[PDB]
């Protein structure tokens, strides 16, 4: 699936 | 952001776009802190 929720897409 | 990059729709009140490692880019919800496949700009899957 994927999507990376509002935690990891934050680099 | 004029001229200085942003060459797309402008993310609503409260979105941004990143691209995952799946494969595909999605939609951060800045109103609850979420994301998404499909562009709230539209409605439409990225």
């Amino acid at each position: 699936t994927g999507l990376p929720s509002y935690d990891e897409a934050l680099h | 952001g004029p001229l200085g990059s942003g060459e797309e729709e402008p993310l609503p009140p409260r979105w941004s776009m990143q691209v995952a490692p799946n494969g595909r880019t999605f939609f951060i919800d800045h109103a609850s802190r979420r994301t998404t496949w499909i562009d709230p700009r539209n409605g439409r899957a990225s």
